[PDB]
RNA sequence: AUCCUUAUGCACGGGAAAUACGCAUAUCAGUGAGGAUUCGUCCGAGAUUGUGUUUUUGCUGGUU
């Protein structure tokens, strides 16, 4: 995938993104002898695919891990395990056909189960997907950090948004906010809530509005990334080119 | 001879993603939705003009 | 559709002739291709071994590794990994073990002992 | 009647939704390169024809799909598939159609 | 006044094809072109001939 890939995600083929940066995670404590500590917390797989923005997270559990040594490797192939199963369930009709996945690491132990499945093809992608920060979500966030098992959860990334457009400008909305929650996180967050007015429904997780104030908000959210990613690198937002700001959106 | 507009391309809801006139494709997301939703409506709007 | 590997006459015939009589109610591996080679076996060997090691446990990378083996290779290797990994809990294993291992029947019962 | 010139002229480009459709025919795909690739030290698959002649089929199959020899369906790119000639096109319909009263005598009588 | 049918013209929207589309101070051609046949008869408009372009016609945009 690149930036002149980008318009072939949309076509009829049915697709899934698959990253696991978030499989396994740590906690920064401090012992009582006393120095720093470290605890795992639950892993979930982020696997979604972008026409109906449909879900399916695995929550690994924290005693997935418990028994066993190495435990950088151990996650990948548990992700492919996963994996395997998540298309098994899906019939013919809604089985994918490009799998696609950000770690080059996931390339190799995906195919030893993706054998039985030969017209699955799966790529490896130069566009970093900002699937990592999805964990800022507070409703999945929540429903992750209170799974007390290895479990299945449909959700609709989109709200609705698919009623009132069209599914890829819903999907590159969706960029702008992850995009965002990647770089001054909470900062970020309140560009949503300043109307408590505006509500998250028990359904939804971005909460509902109208379409111009989507249109006020993507332009705030735009704004961060362009004035951290400057200042980070010492780059005047200004110079860039049209091209060269749709790049540094995608990563 | 320049007596005439040159002609920007016609645009979509299919031929929306892949169009990367320099107008802000993924920049402003829901700024381009309306920009060729509103201008498809806008054609059509001339079809039913020339007609009544 | 025209490389020349993908060709099963039962797939084809069975998809076929089922169209076919559709049509009318409404009216109403191949054996050219070269066997393995030693140095890419070699590879999916490795692998399988990382996924074996990589968990000692979880016995459907076990399996997989006799089954993926077998498939490819069979007799002498399969047979002694499906009873190594063997060593209580899994039915599964078992089961496998059986199956491929057992040929002749004094050794199916005492496979079968395993199990139970 | 005479040869036009061997002068070269400048390549003139292209490219919408219209015209990829249409070269598609005319490009190798992204599988049919992939048996131009020899993956080097190593003996290619090799699939003996109808003939016998063994056809070499390079790099279509991943390394993993070798050892099991599964094959591999990978991508299949529809917009070469072979369709029919204009002339030929409705002589088959005009065919079948013209064959389906003749049948229905038949069902009558 | 509504409604309905066929032809032709401009036109939104959806498809398919470019081994296809034409052109001729040029030969014939329902005063029968070119085919089918169960052999009793049945369909009825183009066929030659020379030629132009045909993995492309015009037009923009990116990146070097
Ligand atoms: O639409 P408009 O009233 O302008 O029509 P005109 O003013 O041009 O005048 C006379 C013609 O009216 C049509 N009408 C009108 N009505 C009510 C009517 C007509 N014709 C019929 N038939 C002939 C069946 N029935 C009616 O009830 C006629 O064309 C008159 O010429």
């Amino acid at each position: 995938l690149n930036s002149s890939n980008y318009a072939e995600l949309f076509n009829n083929d049915i697709k899934l993104f698959v990253d696991d940066t978030n499989v396994y995670r740590v906690t920064v404590h401090k012992t009582f002898e006393g120095n720093v500590a470290t605890k795992a917390i639950n892993g979930c797989i982020f696997t979604l695919n972008p026409k109906t923005g449909h879900l399916f997270l695995k929550i690994i559990h924290t005693s997935v891990w418990a028994g066993q040594k190495r435990l950088s490797q151990l996650a990948k192939w548990k992700t492919a395990e996963e994996v395997s199963a998540l298309v098994r369930s899906l019939p013919k009709e809604e089985q994918p056909k490009q799998i696609i996945v950000t770690r080059k690491a996931m390339l190799d132990p995906l195919e030893v189960h993706m054998l039985d499945f030969p017209n699955i093809a799966i790529r490896p992608t130069e566009l970093r997907l900002p699937f990592s920060a999805a964990m800022s979500i507070d409703k999945l966030s929540d429903v992750v950090m209170k799974a007390t098992e290895p479990q299945m959860v449909l959700f609709n990334i989109y709200d609705d948004w698919l009623d009132r457009i069209s599914s890829y400008t819903a999907f590159s909305r969706l960029t702008l906010l992850l995009r965002a929650l990647k770089t001054n996180e909470e900062s970020a967050k309140m560009i949503l809530l300043s109307d408590p007015t505006i509500t998250i429904k028990s359904y939804h997780l971005w909460p509902s509005f109208t379409d111009e104030q989507w249109i006020t908000i993507e332009s705030q959210m735009r704004d961060l990334i362009l004035t951290e990613y400057g200042r980070k690198y010492n780059v005047n937002i200004s110079a860039l080119t049209q091209t060269e700001i749709k790049d540094i959106i995608l990563g | 001879l320049g007596l005439l507009p040159k002609p920007e391309p016609k645009v979509k809801l299919s031929n929306m993603m892949s169009v990367f006139e320099n107008d802000q494709n993924i920049t402003d997301p829901t700024a381009w939705e309306k920009v060729v939703k509103d201008q498809v409506d806008l054609r059509k709007r001339k079809h039913l003009e020339e007609n009544e | 559709s025209l490389i020349p590997g993908n060709v099963d006459l039962n797939k084809l015939t069975e998809e076929r002739e089922k169209l076919l009589q559709s049509q009318i109610d409404e009216n109403l591996r191949v054996n050219s291709l070269s066997d393995a080679t030693l140095e890419d076996l070699q590879k999916m060997r490795t692998i399988l071994k990382s996924y074996r090691k990589a968990d000692p446990t979880n016995p459907q990378g076990w399996i997989a590794s006799a089954r993926l083996e077998e498939k490819a290779r069979k007799f002498s290797v399969a047979k002694k990994i499906i009873e190594n990994g063997c060593q209580p809990r899994s039915s599964d294993i078992w089961l496998e073990n059986i199956r491929l291992h057992e040929s002749d029947v004094h050794y199916c019962k005492t496979l079968v002992a395993t199990a139970i | 009647k005479a040869l036009p010139i061997p002068e070269d002229q400048p390549k003139k480009k292209r490219a919408g939704r219209k015209f990829r459709k249409y070269k598609e025919k005319f490009r190798l795909s992204h599988v049919r390169q992939l048996q131009n690739r020899m993956e080097f030290g190593k003996q290619e698959q090799t699939v003996l024809d109808s003939y016998g002649e063994e056809v070499g089929l390079g790099m279509s199959n991943t390394s993993l799909q070798q050892a099991v020899g599964a094959t591999s369906g990978s991508r299949r790119s529809a917009g070469n598939q072979a369709k029919l000639t204009k002339v030929m096109k409705h002589r088959i319909s005009e065919a079948n159609q013209q064959a389906d009263e003749f049948l229905i005598s038949l069902g009558h009588n």
